[PDB]
RNA sequence: CGGCACGUAGCGCAGCGGUAGCGCACCGUCAUGGGGUGUCGGGGGUCGGAGGUUCAAAUCCUCUCGUGCCGACCA
RNA sequence: CCCUG
RNA sequence: UGCCUGGCGGCCGUAGCGCGGUGGUCCCACCUGACCCCAUGCCGAACUCAGAAGUGAAACGCCGUAGCGCCGAUGGUAGUGUGGGGUCUCCCCAUGCGAGAGUAGGGAACUGCCAGGCA
RNA sequence: CCUAAAGAGUAACGGAGGAGCACGAAGGUUGGCUAAUCCUGGUCGGACAUCAGGAGGUUAGUGCAAUGGCAUAAGCCAGCUUGACUGCGAGCGUGACGGCGCGAGCAGGUGCGAAAGCAGGUCAUAGUGAUCCGGUGGUUCUGAAUGGAAGGGCCAUCGC
RNA sequence: UCAUCCCGACUUACCAACCCGAUGCAAACUGCGAAUACCGGAGAAUGUUAUCACGGGAGACACACGGCGGGUGCUAACGU
């Protein structure tokens, strides 16, 4: 009901995103991740960026 | 035991006035002067009736 | 009117009343009152049973009533269709099989508890019969 | 009048899906269950929801074993 | 550590004396001692269990624990895990020191003294004991104390049972009434 | 108590080897003496066995439970699973740390030619 | 008979997870020759009853017995 | 505003 | 070869509790210290390290003891598949299977590998 | 959950309860720990706040209903982290179908651990919506004479 | 009821927590537990392959009673 659809978009710059749920009420700082991005085939920092 | 949150505890002289002296280690850093030791304290050493009164109020 | 306290479920299934009772030996007393046939008792029917036990021995002995109605009976009230729910709980029944020892009895005279036991018996609407305490 | 009853859940299909002596083939489930109700032995799985599968081919069997008394399921290999 | 070498050169042999064991190891030892001091008072203004805190820290020369509630009581208003008490657990030279500081300058100094119960033992020999004022204590100055505030005192040992118990704390000369 | 505790703490990485059917280098330290078998992926039957209590190894070292103990065992222990040609065994801790005697005692065996 | 609305101090009424509130009324003192009106200052409530969850229940739920309302229709 | 017949 | 001790298992209460006794040459445990390796949301309590003065107190092992827990017959009873039958809410007969509870009784575990001490 | 007749399944306006979420830690690993309740003793402190000891043995706990689980803990605490990864998938369960679910293993890269190893979300089972039509980003895959572009396709994802 | 500040002392018309002993009951109880049923393997006989797969054509999806196990109803109904 209140968590919302956030895109982790990678900082490789291809353009190529996660989705996951966050709760702002809750947290309203930012989400970094050292995710997989699969173009440059290294775990690199996704971060938050809206929908 | 830790390092560096403990508070500072070093050794401290004592004395009561009955004459005593002991060897503390404390932390208040300053020597202390004390009122009454063990060796001195009434308790410790053990030193803690209407007819009576009657007859030597009344005493014929 | 015996009924439980308090219980785990306001409705029961119906069930079925097959087998053979047990508890059908003389437990505390010595004169007992124990069923030889089979079906339902109210727990009017324990009541005024039991009054007529006490109130024809005249508070001699001391009796014990072996059985407990703990068994929900659900009655639909009249003029209302088929169905719409299960009816509410209207009076509670102790299942009772043949060789249930019912009532039990002890410091009285022999001829005076047959004769206690022959009211019950008049009150109770199944098969009765007289039972005396045996060593084993 | 009305009701408060009426709901029910579809049934899950649990159970023993592969009895004692089966022949099974590798990743074939032997139990669903909720819980560890069956526990998994040699050249068994536990996958996720508490499914035993068979890791390798060969013929299940089931034993009681522990000092708890647990029941486990085995794949004694063919 | 001088009432310990007392323990190790007198009072071992003074137990196997009165009560004729088959060990000096028999002969009982002083397990821990732990002081508690209850600041429930925390839910209404935690910073004055931090100047408790800091005073417990002045007696035990030693950090203490800011030990958090068990169980959530409707009575205190207290949900669980909510910081209401401090405490420090001694051993060692620790027990010693402090018990030599109680026993030769506290005790002495307990406003209308007139000896401790000898039926505060809890039935399994270890004994317990409450303190109403810290001020008796010097480790803790007078004009420089925000509230009078107490704590409460508990020494396990290894006793077997309250006479053990008590025959050991007589044997340290603990005032008994 | 402390050994139930030990065990209490040993089991999950005991059943963990016993699923695998590894074979099993385990340790036991007292505070006297230490221990350590290479035990069969049964769990019953032994390979090699190294201690200090034994004679071969009290009369060149000179106290039983310090970390040239652990080291002497180790080196010893391996020397005899080489010999009956293992090469290849997983470490039981037994409950114990992976810290002082007992990471010494693995060091000894991984340097002197086990490998795990 | 089926819903759905409410049981709050002596009375009339608000409040519907942690606090019980307003008015009339009662008491005490002033003002009056005295009463009323007026002025000052107080108190008063198992929150309808019972038991369930929750750290906690007036507030959430169930049942209960009261009072009110809307329907108990085609034949 | 009122003042028991 | 025998006894004792430690480790790892088999087995999972006939094996577990209780009561009484017994052991420290070795082993184990308690223990002695801990500025150091490490550690305590405080404490060398735990964990870790360096040792070996003392103790088998606690622990642990062993032995004895049914006060229990546990196991457990034979037969009987309940139930039930199939075929028939009745007074058909429930029972009966032929036949096959056959409990649970309880009783007599059993029962204070047995065993594999390695290592150490003594004989 | 029961009805449901000891495989699965099984109806009723049958009997009882819940959901339309939550969490970047409440997930991954490593290491450690064990509960309820009661009694005794103790300053404010009382029946119940904190502490010590004893009995007890999971009668606790599980983010939320009930059932089945759980001490090797799936329960509690702390350190380090992002596997809440990407392309697949032997085989299997379950559905009339649309679908749903379990999954060893392979390749790339990673986290934890000394390592053996574990990790493709949470103890499991609820927490949800086909298709169309569009919207956003990437990918020349196509591009109505040719080069582009619009539009379309594919991949990711959004709006009942 | 006696003393009634703390204390404390009596009797119960009495009510009774825990534990122990004994007797029952449960669809939503299980420290026990069948008969049947169901899955699989091996074996002999019998059966007009009775089995499975794919393809052509359907019909049907209003059932009724009786037996046994049950819910519901009144263990009422030719009820559901
Ligand atoms: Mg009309
Ligand atoms: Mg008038
Ligand atoms: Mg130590
Ligand atoms: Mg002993
Ligand atoms: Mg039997
Ligand atoms: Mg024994
Ligand atoms: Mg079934
Ligand atoms: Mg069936
Ligand atoms: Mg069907
Ligand atoms: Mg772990
Ligand atoms: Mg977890
Ligand atoms: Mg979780
Ligand atoms: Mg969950
Ligand atoms: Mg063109
Ligand atoms: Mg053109
Ligand atoms: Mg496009
Ligand atoms: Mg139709
Ligand atoms: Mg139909
Ligand atoms: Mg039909
Ligand atoms: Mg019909
Ligand atoms: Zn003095």
């Amino acid at each position: 009901g209140i968590r919302e659809k956030i895109k982790l978009v990678s900082s490789a710059g291809t353009g190529h995103f996660y989705t996951t749920t966050k709760n702002k009420r809750t947290k309203p700082e930012k989400l970094e991740l050292k995710k997989f991005d699969p173009v440059v085939r290294q775990h690199v920092i996704y971060k938050e960026a809206k929908i | 035991m830790k390092k560096d949150i403990h508070p500072k505890y070093e050794e401290i002289t004592a004395s009561c006035s009955c004459g005593n002296v002991m060897k503390i280690r404390s932390t208040v850093g300053h020597d202390l002067n004390l009122d009454v030791c063990s060796k001195c304290h009434p308790f410790f050493t053990g030193k803690q009736g209407r007819v009576d009164r009657f007859n030597k109020r009344f005493n014929i | 009117m015996l009924q439980p306290k308090r219980t785990k479920f306001r409705k029961m299934h119906k069930g079925r009343n097959r087998g053979l009772a047990q508890g059908t030996d003389v437990s505390f007393g010595s004169f007992g009152l124990k069923a030889v046939g089979r079906g339902r008792l109210t727990a009017r029917q324990i009541e005024a049973a039991r009054r007529a036990m006490t109130r024809a021995v005249k508070r001699q002995g001391k009796i014990w009533i072996r059985v407990f109605p703990d068994k929900p009976i659900t009655e639909k009230p009249l003029a209302v269709r088929m169905g719409k729910g299960k009816g509410n709980v209207e009076y509670w029944v102790a299942l009772i099989q043949p060789g249930k020892v019912l009532y039990e009895m002890d410091g009285v005279p022999e001829e005076l508890a047959r004769e206690a036991f022959k009211l019950a018996a008049a009150k109770l609407p199944i098969k009765t019969t007289f039972v005396t305490k045996t060593v084993m | 009048g009305s009701t408060r009853n009426g709901r029910d859940s579809e049934a899950k299909r649990l159970g023993v899906k592969r009895f004692g002596g089966e022949s099974v083939l590798a990743g074939s489930i032997i139990v669903r269950q909720r819980g560890t109700k069956f526990h998994a032995g040699a050249n068994v799985g536990c996958g996720r929801d508490h499914t035993l599968f068979a890791k390798a081919d060969g013929k299940v069997k089931f034993e009681v074993k522990g000092p708890k008394n647990r029941k486990f399921i085995s794949i004694e290999a063919e | 550590a001088k009432l310990h070498d007392y323990y190790k050169d007198e009072v071992v042999k003074k137990l196997m004396t009165e009560f004729n064991y088959n060990s000096v190891m028999q002969v009982p030892r002083v397990e821990k001692i732990t002081l508690n001091m209850g600041v429930g008072e925390a839910i209404a203004d935690k910073k004055l269990l931090d100047n408790a805190a800091a005073d417990l820290a002045a007696i035990s020369g030693q950090k203490p624990l800011i030990t958090k509630a068990r169980k959530s009581v409707a009575g205190f208003k207290i949900r669980q895990g909510y910081p209401i008490g401090c405490k420090v657990t001694l051993r060692g030279e620790r027990m010693w020191e402090f018990f030599e500081r109680l026993i030769t300058i506290a005790v002495p100094r307990i406003r209308d003294f007139r000896g401790l119960s000898a039926k505060s033992f809890d039935g399994r020999g270890n004994y317990s004991m409450g303190v109403r004022e810290q001020i008796i204590f010097p480790e803790i100055d007078y004009d420089k104390v925000d509230r009078v505030r107490g704590l409460d005192i508990t020494i396990t040992t290894t006793a077997k049972s309250d006479e053990e118990g008590r025959a050991l704390l007589a044997a340290f000369d603990f005032p008994f009434r | 108590d402390k050994k139930s505790a030990r065990i209490r703490r040993a089991t999950r990485a005991r059943r963990k080897l016993q699923e695998l059917g590894a074979t099993r280098l385990v340790v036991h330290r007292t505070p006297r003496h230490i221990y350590a078998q290479v035990i069969a992926p049964n769990g019953s039957e032994v390979l090699v066995a190294a201690s200090t209590v034994e004679k071969a190894i009290a009369e060149q070292l000179k106290y039983t439970g310090n970390k040239d103990a652990a080291a002497a065992v180790g080196k010893a222990v391996a020397e005899r699973a080489l010999e009956k040609g293992i090469k290849d065994v997983s470490f039981d801790r037994s409950g114990f740390q992976y810290h002082g005697r007992v990471q010494a005692l693995a060091d000894a065996a991984r340097e002197a030619g086990l490998q795990f």
